[PDB]
């Protein structure tokens, strides 16, 4: 119970109201593993998008619950939307968090979600710190609750106890869609427009390869690759389920960190969620023969097919048999404005 | 960009044509690979030329060689006869 | 014995104009298929979280039952 | 009284290296107590370890100095640093800094460059790199320069649109001297003892936030509504928000006594934080052959 | 225009055959994860 006293003090310039969280040790497993993280508060609009101020959350993890039926880490939700009055919701409204300890991983969450788990809870001096006088008597059972998680399958645990007016208006507020339609069908509208760019770019040329990476490939390549099997890229599309893990918008927001390269990998037909947004370099004294070599293994990956894309606008595709289809980037500097302000600071 | 290499073999030219063809195989087809022969001047894939004979036993010694900051590895064929001939190209 | 095609730039795939075009297509509607599904199963929990809301505002309104 | 502290090495020390020792003679080295390593610097400052130069500058500090005066091959003389003599210490450090100044020397660890002050020792399992020695205001200022970048490049990576890294490299980046700037060598992660360092100050920060004199206050807001001083320059004729905001009380002077007597007990505290490593006191550092008298104060 | 070889190992210069520069595919492994992956996806037609 130590970082809800720490986010509460904190984030009173850019937020007038704070929501305080657990976080099993389940429902982010998927997300990032090995324990590799231990953040960022931006949450945006369901049909009112357009950009929102950043604020930053503080948390920890190894430290567990007084609830023994799960044993987990430390977040906080902070909630700043509302115009004017807070007494309105939003309702089907996302709040994305960025969980991290040096940007992998994100969390989103619920209005609903957090709301209605709420509802179902409830000669001089120094000054004391104010709210952390009324946590230390509560130190009771019904304050943490269940909570069907939405993005997740699971439970998420939230905390929260009779503090002061703040939440004392929080368990009084109800209000009378679109927030995860929106980026969905934005990726795919840019992975549609970056297929066009290959369509066309394959019509413009002869419809041939030019081999940019070097692989010897057996004579039976048009045996066990059957004649045109593209089907791999057909259904690029919807293996794209992921953006902002994937290297596509990697390399628009690489712009303000120009020999660099973010490699997506999407297996041969459906093996699994292999990989997104890798890197390859050109910096450190490993050199561009380092980079050489990680590019023809990269190529030599029989059962993986690979999307390049470069800072400078410019978009890859890459065969497993070292074929490559070139392809352009260029896409309205407003969707790049809202990607990086969808991350971090302009 | 093309490269002066050096060689050391006790055969004839008749062998060191041959073997030298086999030691730059990958050479080869990596220009052509990269680069395709439009011309007809292209292909010719550099040349070899004796520069002499010495003793088969003592060769090759290495030493040092020291310039005022650095020390590159270097040979020392020792007891050099000189004897410069056209050049034979590699092909 | 087995071999192998030389790594050249001028190696050619096998020419594809064709069968691009029904490709992304099908790809839409496999896509609209499974976020169609996504979004079923999302208002799946979403109605049982909203239920909960009107089970707790239930138990709320019937304080008033237990002095009647 | 004896100074004389002979150290054999173990192996024949090769010819080339010789030259490099003849080379750096008169220099600074820490000492362990003999034998052969960690006599210098490389056993805490290694390639491995990120340079945090507050475990070396925790060595150093917590060693007595030592001066390398004579090579030999599997012998060399050393000379310890005991209070009450005045060693003779030449500057012979790549980065040059001339002591016009004639100010107290300051030793720190090789913070300008791994290159400048190693030499390779291929007789034994040691390598050997050297503490820098350096002015007192430019060691400061570097002191208090790489715990700033220290404690900022964390946070710029803590930003996830860090659209910036390379300004702190380049405004913070080189050190402040009038002859040339000096670019110093960066580490990126601060290391544990850097973090103790940061907390210890940060201790004596918020107690010291407690307690502010309201009438410097009145003062600051009075010379910022007077002219533009060359020293306001910092503010650009702007008042900030906080100064304004806890200036809602009138002027006093009861708590001033007190406040003022605690903020020189914190201020002299503060001072024996950041005087740390051990310090020379200079009489008469002649210009024209490069040697300075200097006892250990 | 392409030529036809059996092996070789180990280079630095880039386009010139190796052990590493072959692309490593297993047909069967490959005819099998397609199959199963189009039954998966005929699965998924009839589903919305």
């Amino acid at each position: 119970m130590d970082v809800h006293i720490d986010n509460q003090v904190l984030s009173g310039l850019g937020t007038p109201l704070l929501v305080h969280l657990f976080v099993p040790d389940t429902v982010m497993a998927e997300l990032c593993p090995n324990r590799v993280p231990n953040a960022w508060c931006q949450t945006l609009f369901s049909d009112r998008t357009g950009l929102t101020r950043v604020c930053r959350v503080f948390a920890a993890r190894g430290m567990l619950p007084g609830r023994p039926s799960h044993r987990g880490t430390f977040t906080s939700v902070p909630v700043y939307c509302d115009e004017g009055l807070p007494e309105l919701y939003n309702p089907f409204h996302v709040a994305a968090l960025r969980f991290y300890d040096e940007l992998v991983g994100e969390l989103q969450i619920y209005y609903l979600s957090l709301f209605e788990g709420a509802k179902r809870a409830l000669l001089s001096r120094v000054p004391v710190s104010f709210s952390k006088t009324r946590r230390a008597i509560r130190e009771s059972r019904a304050l943490v609750r269940g909570i069907a998680h939405i993005f997740s399958p699971h439970a998420l645990y939230v905390v929260t106890y009779p503090e002061l007016s703040a939440q004392g208006r929080l368990h009084r507020m109800t209000a009378v869609l679109g927030a995860p339609e929106r980026e969905f069908r934005f990726l795919i509208s840019v992975a549609l427009r970056i297929s066009a760019s290959f369509r066309e770019k394959l019509a413009m040329q002869a419809w041939t390869a030019q081999q940019e990476i070097p692989v010897v490939i057996p004579t039976s390549y048009s045996r066990i690759y059957k004649n045109s099997d593209l089907i791999r890229e057909a259904f690029f599309t919807v293996q794209t389920r992921v953006s902002w893990e994937s290297c596509w918008v990697k390399a628009t927001i690489s712009n303000a960190p120009d020999a660099c390269l973010w490699i997506d990998s999407h297996p041969l037909y459906e093996e699994g969620a292999s990989a997104w947004g890798k890197v390859i370099d050109s910096r450190p004294p490993g050199g561009l023969v380092g980079a050489a070599s990680q590019l023809v293994a990269l190529g030599t990956d029989g059962h993986c097919v690979h999307l390049a894309t470069t800072s400078d606008g410019q978009a890859f595709l890459v065969l497993p048999g070292g074929f490559v289809i070139k392809g352009q980037l260029a896409l309205t500097p407003e969707e790049r404005g809202y990607i990086l302000a969808r991350h971090g600071i302009r | 960009g093309p490269r002066f290499t050096f060689f050391q073999s006790s055969r004839g030219h008749c062998q060191i044509m041959n073997i030298l063809r086999i030691y730059y195989s990958p050479s080869i087809m990596h220009r052509y690979a990269v680069v395709q022969p439009l011309h007809i001047e292209e292909l010719t894939f550099g040349a070899v030329a004796c520069l002499g004979t010495f003793s088969a036993t003592d060769g090759w010694r290495r030493s040092a060689f020291n310039y005022r900051g650095s020390s590159l590895p270097v040979v020392e064929i020792d007891s050099f006869y000189s004897n410069v001939s056209d050049w034979e190209v590699i092909l | 014995p087995e071999l192998m095609w030389a790594p050249s730039l001028r190696n050619s795939l096998r020419v594809s104009p064709e069968a691009l075009e029904l490709a992304e297509r099908e790809a839409e509607r496999a896509r609209s298929e499974r976020w169609d599904r996504c979004a079923q199963v999302l208002k799946n929990r979403l109605l049982r979280v909203e239920l909960d809301g009107i089970m707790r505002d239930h138990l709320a309104r019937a304080e008033e039952i237990r002095q009647d | 009284m004896d100074l004389k502290v002979v150290v054999s090495l173990s192996s024949r020390l090769y010819t080339d290296e010789i030259a490099k020792m003849q080379q750096r003679i008169g220099c600074i080295l820490p000492l362990a107590s003999q034998n052969v390593q960690g006599l210098g610097l490389g056993q805490v400052y290694s390639l491995e370890t990120v340079p945090d130069y507050v475990s070396m500058y925790n060595y150093l500090s917590d060693c007595t100095l030592a001066v390398l005066d004579e090579v030999s091959v599997d012998s060399l003389i050393l000379t310890k640093i005991v209070p009450g003599q005045t060693y003779a210490i030449k500057n012979k450090y790549q980065p040059f800094f001339q002591w016009h100044g004639t100010g107290s020397l300051s030793v720190m660890p090789p913070v300008f460059g791994r290159e400048h002050a190693t030499v390779k020792l291929e007789s034994n399992d040691v390598d050997i790199v050297f503490p820098m020695v350096l002015p007192t205001p430019i060691a400061e200022e570097v002191l208090q320069k790489i715990l700033l970048f220290n404690v900022y490049s964390r946070v710029v990576m803590q930003a996830p649109g860090n659209a910036d890294m390379l300004d702190v490299h380049m405004h913070l980046g080189s050190v402040s001297y009038l002859g040339h700037h000096y670019e110093l060598a960066l580490p990126e992660v601060p290391g544990p003892l850097g973090l103790a360092l940061l907390d210890n100050l940060s201790l004596y920060f918020c107690i010291m936030v407690t307690l502010l004199p309201r009438a410097s206050m009145r003062l600051v807001r009075g010379l910022i509504r007077h002219e533009h001083h060359d020293l306001l320059n910092l503010f650009q004729e702007m008042v900030p928000d906080e100064i304004a905001r806890i200036d809602l009380d009138d002027l006093s002077v009861a708590d001033d006594l007190s406040r003022m007597r605690v903020m020189m007990t914190y201020l002299q505290s503060l001072a024996s934080l950041f005087n740390l490593g051990p310090r020379l006191a200079t009489a008469a550092y002649s210009q024209e052959t490069l040697t300075a008298t200097c006892w250990l104060r | 225009d392409p030529a036809r070889l059996p092996r070789d190992t180990g280079p630095e210069l880039m386009w010139a055959p190796s052990l590493r520069n072959s692309l490593r595919v297993s047909p069967e492994a490959l005819e099998l994860a397609e199959r199963e992956a189009e039954r998966a996806r005929s699965e998924r037609w009839d589903r919305c």
